[PDB]
C-alpha cells in the first residue's frame, strides 16, 4: 500500500541541471513531511534535504553541502515531490533516495526517523 | 500482537481493531466439600492444642449461623 | 456512558439454585458418599444437572485419627500442634472470608480454592480444550468472574458453591471504542458549542450481530484478550460500526451527547491520546527525553504513543499507554461546524444524529414560519377616521378626497 | 436510578464525635479503671452520653506477667504468637484503611464479642434477635474507627447500627423500558419508570431507596439505610395500581432508543424485546417455552430457569412464591409520537401532560392568530399618489380617470 | 454530579512502562549485580530512566545458606522450621493479593512494602524536603494512592513496580462546595420548581487556576489536608470562584440544574448542614441534651454545627460533623423566585445561569411577540369581495366608487 | 414465608410484595481496649531468644505504626 | 485547624474555606525485588516429624512461585 517512486536520474553533464520527482501513493501525503538522501557510490549515506508539511509552513531545510544549488519541492495536488539539482558537480554521482520524515506523535513539527 | 488503531477527526474518536474475544456467556456450579468431625491434666502442650480446637468449634459454629440465613438478591 | 440502557440481572442465581438443591434431604449424603473414595467426582443432583464435587480439607480424617486418640491426656510431641494449625488455618480463613462478605465472596481467594484445585476443575469441566487453555492460562481472571456461595453444612461435611464462568464466545474481533467532546473554537464566552459521541465502549462481533459494553471499566483486558461480560452488554446490529467510518449514514442512527459546556480534557486511548483544548486551556504531548514536541491547538486532536510518552491538559498529566501498534490519522471536518449555533439543541443526552436533526427542523419551523409573523405588525393597516366622507390610503396615512 | 434526589451525609460523625472525646486527659482513664476488674463495662464519658466497653485483648498481662520474667521451653514461643498476631492484622487493616475499616472484621470483632455487644445493648428483645441471627449483615452495617493509644493502651470505636424500625412491611419495583413495536428504526419512542428500588412503610409514610444494591436481604428481611432514603407520602404506591392517578405523579423517563434487555425479578423476568433481536425464555428440561413477541412481557420462575436475550443468558432466582400477571394497555401507546418529549431523565406523568399541552399550545394558537391573519388588507404601497382598494390589491387610484 | 465532564486516564501506565522494560534481556541482570552489596540502589535502565531498587527479601540467602546444609537427612532444631515459615509467610501473601487482584494491587498492603521500607523510598526519593515530610507523616493516604504492579519473576529474583504519588503541589488553599436544592414553597403539588447548583466539589489554587474535582467522595481529608487526584479534575479559571459570592457575575456563567421534583433532603457539610424542607416533610434541628432547638420552615435553610449534634429530614437522622470554626450565615433572597414558572424550563441537566436565561428571553419573546401583536394588530380591515370594482374606505365600511 | 409478586404490563414493572423491615435508623458507640505494656528496649543469642527477639519486635512496630496512625483522626 | 465555612442563602450553597492543598501531579515508579533460590526437588526420603512438616513448607514456597510465574505469563 504504502510506496514512495522516485524518478527523473540519469545521466548529466557537470554543470547543468536535473530534477527528480518523488511519487507518493499509500497515505496521506498533505499531512506528511518529505525528505531527500543520497548515497554516492562507495560511500555512505548523506541527508541532503527535507520540506515540512503544508501545515507546518512548508519549510525547506538543506545540508550545507547542497545549499543553494540544490531546491526542493512539493506538489500536494497530486502527491509529488521534487528535487531541483542545479549546478550539479561531479560529486553529485549517487544514488538518490526518497524517504517520508516520521513525526514525534501523529502530527508534530519534531520528528524521530525515515519511516518510508 | 499486531494491533492498529484509528483516529477520525471528523467526530473526535478512536477505535483500536485487533482484539480478540473472550466473553462470558454463562455458568457453571461446582460443589466444594470440607468434612468436619463430631467433636463434643495440662501439660505444656495441651492449652495450646486445646485453644486451636476451640478456634476449630468457634468456626463451624459460625459456619452453622452462617448457612442459617440461605443467600437471596 | 450508556449504562443506563443495560439490564438488570442476577449474578449468583444459578449457583444459589443449585445451594437450595443442596438443602434437600439425602443430597449431600450422595456426595459424601461419592468423595468417600477418590477427592474429586462427578454428580448428578436430584434434578438431573450434573456439577462437580470436590473434597479439598479432611479434618475428620485428621482430628478423629492423628488427633483423637491422645484425648488424663499427654501431648508429648510438639510437631503435631504446629501440624494442626496448618490444617485449620484454611478453615480459619475461609470461615473469616464468608463471615466478612455474608457467605458470598468475589473474587474467589487461593483459600476457598488454590491454583491446583481450580485447574483440576478446569481439567475436568464439561467444555473444549480451547475453553479449558483460556481459563487454565488467565486463572487471576476465572478468580475475578467467580463467585463463592456458601452452602450448607450438614452430616460431618461443610459445602460451598464455586460459580465458574462459561466463556461461549472465543477469538471473534473486537474494538474499543473512545470519544471525547468535539466543540468549536470561538473566542467569545459561553458561544461554544459542543457535541460528543456516546457509543463508547467495548464492541465484540457475535452471532452475526455485536455485543456493546458502554462501561469498559467492567471488561478485563489481558494481552490482546478481552474478558467482557454479556450481563452487561447491548445486543445491537452489525451497522453500529458504520457509525466510526460514516456518522451520517442512513443505515444506523449514531448516538451523540449536545452541550454548551467547553471544558478541556483528554481520553488516553490504547495507542495514544485524543486531546480536546478549548479555551485558554494549555494542553501539550512532551517526550521523555527532549521534552515538550506539541502544543495542542484550540480544538480536538489526535497524538500517537510512538515517541510520545506524556500528553498534559491543564493541570492533569497523563502518561500514555507504551503499548505497540500503529495508529492511523483520518483526516476530517469536525461535524460541529456543520452546524448552525442558532438552532443547536444544548440540552441532550441520550440523542442520536437524526434526533438531533429533527429538533432542528422544528426551530427552523417555528423561527422561519411563526416568528417571522413580526413581519406582519406593522405591514397592515388601521381603520380610516369614521367621519363624513370617504378616505383613500397616500403614503402612509388615510387622506381623504380632495385628490380627486 | 432516581439516587441523585438523595441528600449526602457523614457515616461516622457520630462515632467521630465519641472518638475526640477520648482525647481528654484522664477520659482513657476512667475506661482502664472500669475494665480493671471485668471484660465488659458501661462507662458514661464526661458529656453524659454512656457507652459500653470490652477489652478484647490483654498483652499487659502477658507481656508483663508470663514474658517478662523470663527476659529479666518453646511452647511460650508459639503461645506469645498466637496472642499478638491479632493486634498485628489489626494493624494492618487500619494500615490501609486509613483508620476507619467497614465491615467490621473478625480480627476486630469477634463474633462472640459481637453478640456480647448486642445482648447489652440498650434496647429491645426483638432488635437483640434480630441482630444476633444476622451478625453477618450487622457488620456490614458497622464502622471501626481507630481513636487513640494512650498510656498504655489502645482504643478503637466501633460504630454499630441501631434499627428503630422493624416488621413494617417492604416491596421492591422493578422496572424496564416500555417503547412502541414499529418496523421502521427511528420511529420509534420509549418510556421508563425511574422509581426502581426498595419501599418499607415508615411512621406514617414510605422510606424509598432508589439505590436496592445498597439494601442487604437476608430470607423476607430487608436491612436498608435510611440516611441514602427519601421521605415520600403514603400514597406513592398508587403509581403501581394506577399510573395517571391525580394524587401522586408518577416519575418516568422518556426517550426513543428502542434496545432490548431484561431485569430479572425477585420471581420471574421481565423482558423488552424490540427490534430484530430475538428473545426467549427456556426450562432445562423442555428447552425453549417462550419466544417473546416485540414489546414487553413477563415469565415467572415458575418452571422457568433461564431467559435469553440476545447474546445475554440470564438466570432466573428460583424462590418460591406466586407471581400474577396483571393485564392492561402499555402506556406509550396512549401518546401521539409526533408531540412526545423525548428528552427527559427527572421527568414525571404531569410534566410529558404538559409539554404536551405546551407543544399543542403553540401550533392552535399560532394557526388561531396567523389562520387568518392574512384576512385583512395590508399597506398600499408608500409612494407619492394614493392607491385605492381593488380586489386584493392596491389599484392607483390615479387610473379614475 | 459534574464527573461525565472529566476523561479518561491509564493509571499504571507508567509502571506498566518500566515494566515492559524490565522483560528486556540484561535488565534483570543489571539490577541483580546493583544490589549484590546493600540491600537498595538506584539504578538506571537503557531508556535513561532512573528508578529506585529495593531489595525486600532474601530467600536465596536463606534457603541455599541456613535451609540447605540440613537437606540421610534430619532436622534437628524446631526453631528453625518455624523461623522458615516466618520467612516465607511474606511471599506466601504477596502471592495470594497478586494472584487475587490479576497482578495489580491498591492501595499498597503491608506485606507488600512495610512502613520502614515505605518510608526509606520516600527519604531517598529526589524530591524536595517538605514532600518527605508530607510523605512521611501520611503513610496511610500513600498507600491509599499507590499501585502495586507484579512485573516479572526471571533469573532467580522475583520483582513489582510500585507506583508511588508525586504531590507537586502542596500548601496552596482549597475549599468544599456543598450544594442542595433550591426549590419554591407553594402548596400546590406540582407547581413548585427546584433549581440545584452542580459546581459541587473539591477546588483547590492550582498554577494560576483551580483545579475541580466533582466526585469529592474519590478526594481523602486528613486533618485540614485534601489528598486529591488530578486525574480526576478539571483546570477551571480562577473566575469559577465568583460563582459563590454573585451567582449571576457577567465573567462566568454558573452551572445550574432545573427540575420539578420538590423533595426534601439534607447535605452534611464540614461545619454544619443543609435542610431543604419541602412538602409536608417535617424536618427538625436537635441537640442531644436539650432536644428539639428549630422547627424548619419550608425552603432551604441552614445550621451551623456550634451547638447542634442531630438533624432529621422525614425519616432520615444525620449526624453533623463536630469539627471546631466558625460557620457563616449569609442572607440572600433565593433566587428561584426570581423566576416565572410559565417560562420556566424545567427539564435541564448540565445548564448554566445564561443557559437558562436565553431560553427564558426566547419564551418571552414568544410570548411579546405573539399576544401584544395580535391584540395591537386584530383591529385591522378586511376587504370587499373582488368583484372588479375599486371600493373606498367611509364610516367603517366598503363603498364602491359612487362619483360622477 | 410468604412471597408475592405482580406484573404491570400497563407500566411494564414488577412490585415483590411480602418483605419486613430492618432500618437502620440511627447509630450506637462502643469503645473497644487493647491494653498494651510499656517495653522500652529487648534487653537481653540462641535459637529460641531470635524468634521471641524478633517477635517483640514486631509487637514494637507495631504499636509504633499505630502512633503514627493516630497522629490524624 | 483555623477552618471557616460560609452558606449562601441566595443559592443554597455553603464552601468550607480554609484547607491545605496535597494534589497528586505525577507518578514515581521504584522495582522491589526478591531474590529466590534453584530448589530442584526435596531429596530427601525421611518421614520423621520435623521433616514432614519442613517438606511441606517448601512445597509451599514451590508453589507459590509456580503460580508467580502463571501470573507473570500487564494492564487494568
Ligand atoms: C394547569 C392548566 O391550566 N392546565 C390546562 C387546563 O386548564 C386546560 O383545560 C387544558 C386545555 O383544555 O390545558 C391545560
Ligand atoms: C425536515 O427538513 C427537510 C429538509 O430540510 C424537509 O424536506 C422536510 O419536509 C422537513 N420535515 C420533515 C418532517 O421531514
Amino acid at each position: 500500500e504504502v510506496q514512495l517512486v522516485e524518478s527523473g536520474g540519469g545521466l548529466v553533464r557537470p554543470g547543468r541541471s536535473l530534477r527528480l520527482s518523488c511519487t507518493v501513493s499509500g497515505f496521506s501525503f498533505d499531512d506528511s513531511a518529505m525528505s531527500w538522501v543520497r548515497q554516492a557510490p562507495g560511500k555512505g549515506l548523506e541527508w541532503i534535504s527535507f520540506i515540512k508539511s503544508k501545515t507546518y509552513g512548508g519549510t525547506k531545510e538543506y545540508a550545507a553541502s547542497v545549499k543553494g544549488r540544490f531546491t526542493i519541492s512539493r506538489d500536494d495536488s497530486k502527491n509529488i515531490a521534487y528535487l531541483q539539482m542545479n549546478s550539479l558537480k561531479t560529486e553529485d554521482t549517487a544514488v538518490y533516495y526518497c524517504t517520508r520524515g516520521a513525526p514525534y506523535g501523529g502530527n508534530s513539527d519534531y520528528y524521530y526517523g525515515l519511516d518510508v | 500482537q499486531n494491533i492498529t488503531e484509528e483516529f477520525y477527526q471528523s467526530t473526535c474518536s478512536a477505535v483500536s481493531k485487533g482484539y480478540l474475544s473472550a466473553l462470558r456467556t454463562g455458568w457453571y456450579t461446582s460443589v466444594i466439600t470440607i468434612e468436619l468431625s463430631n467433636i463434643k491434666g495440662t501439660d505444656a502442650k495441651v492449652k495450646l492444642i486445646k485453644q486451636e480446637l476451640d478456634k476449630y468449634k468457634n468456626a463451624v459454629t459460625e459456619l452453622q449461623l452462617l448457612m442459617q440465613s440461605t443467600p437471596a438478591t | 456512558f450508556l449504562g443506563f440502557l443495560l439490564g438488570v440481572g442476577s449474578a449468583i442465581a444459578s449457583g444459589v439454585a443449585v445451594c437450595k438443591v443442596l438443602h434437600l434431604e439425602g443430597e449431600v449424603n450422595k456426595i459424601k458418599s461419592a468423595l468417600l473414595s477418590t477427592n474429586k467426582a462427578v454428580v448428578s443432583l436430584s434434578n438431573g444437572v450434573s456439577v462437580l464435587t470436590f473434597k479439598v480439607l479432611d479434618l475428620k480424617n485428621y482430628i478423629d485419627k492423628q488427633l483423637l486418640p491422645i484425648l488424663s491426656c499427654s501431648i508429648s510431641n510438639i510437631e503435631t500442634v504446629i501440624e494442626f494449625q496448618q490444617k485449620n488455618n484454611r478453615l480459619l480463613e475461609i470461615t473469616r472470608e464468608f463471615s466478612v462478605n455474608a457467605g458470598v465472596t468475589t473474587p474467589v481467594s487461593t483459600y476457598m480454592l488454590t491454583n491446583s484445585e481450580l485447574l483440576s476443575l478446569i481439567n475436568d469441566m464439561p467444555i473444549t480444550n480451547d475453553q479449558k487453555k483460556l481459563m487454565s492460562n488467565n486463572v487471576q481472571i476465572v478468580r475475578q468472574q467467580s463467585y463463592s456461595i456458601m452452602c450448607i453444612i450438614k452430616e460431618e461435611v461443610l459445602a460451598y458453591v464455586v460459580q465458574l464462568p462459561l466463556y461461549g464466545v472465543i477469538d471473534t474481533p473486537c474494538w474499543k471504542l473512545h470519544t471525547s467532546p468535539l466543540c468549536t473554537t470561538n473566542t467569545k464566552e459561553g458561544s461554544n458549542i459542543c457535541l460528543t459521541r456516546t457509543d463508547r465502549g467495548w464492541y465484540c462481533d457475535n452471532a452475526g450481530s455485536v455485543s456493546f459494553f458502554p462501561q469498559a471499566e467492567t471488561c478485563k483486558v489481558q494481552s490482546n484478550r478481552v474478558f467482557c461480560d454479556t450481563m452487561n452488554s447491548l445486543t445491537l446490529p452489525s451497522e453500529v460500526n458504520l457509525c466510526n467510518v460514516d456518522i451520517f449514514n442512513p443505515k444506523y442512527d449514531c448516538k451523540i451527547m449536545t452541550s454548551k459546556t467547553d471544558v478541556s480534557s483528554s481520553v488516553i486511548t490504547s495507542l495514544g491520546a485524543i486531546v480536546s483544548c478549548y479555551g485558554k486551556t494549555k494542553c501539550t504531548a512532551s517526550n521523555k527525553n527532549r521534552g515538550i514536541i506539541k502544543t495542542f491547538s484550540n480544538g480536538c486532536d489526535y497524538v500517537s504513543n510512538k515517541g510520545v510518552d506524556t500528553v498534559s491538559v491543564g493541570n492533569t498529566l497523563y502518561y500514555v499507554n507504551k503499548q505497540e501498534g500503529k495508529s492511523l490519522y483520518v483526516k476530517g471536518e469536525p461535524i460541529i461546524n456543520f452546524y448552525d449555533p442558532l438552532v443547536f439543541p444544548s440540552d441532550e443526552f441520550d440523542a442520536s444524529i437524526s434526533q438531533v436533526n429533527e429538533k432542528i427542523n422544528q426551530s427552523l419551523a417555528f423561527i422561519r414560519k411563526s416568528d417571522e409573523l413580526l413581519s406582519a405588525i406593522g405591514g397592515y393597516i388601521p381603520e380610516a377616521p369614521r367621519d363624513g366622507q370617504a378616505y383613500v390610503r397616500k403614503d402612509g396615512e388615510w387622506v381623504l378626497l380632495s385628490t380627486f
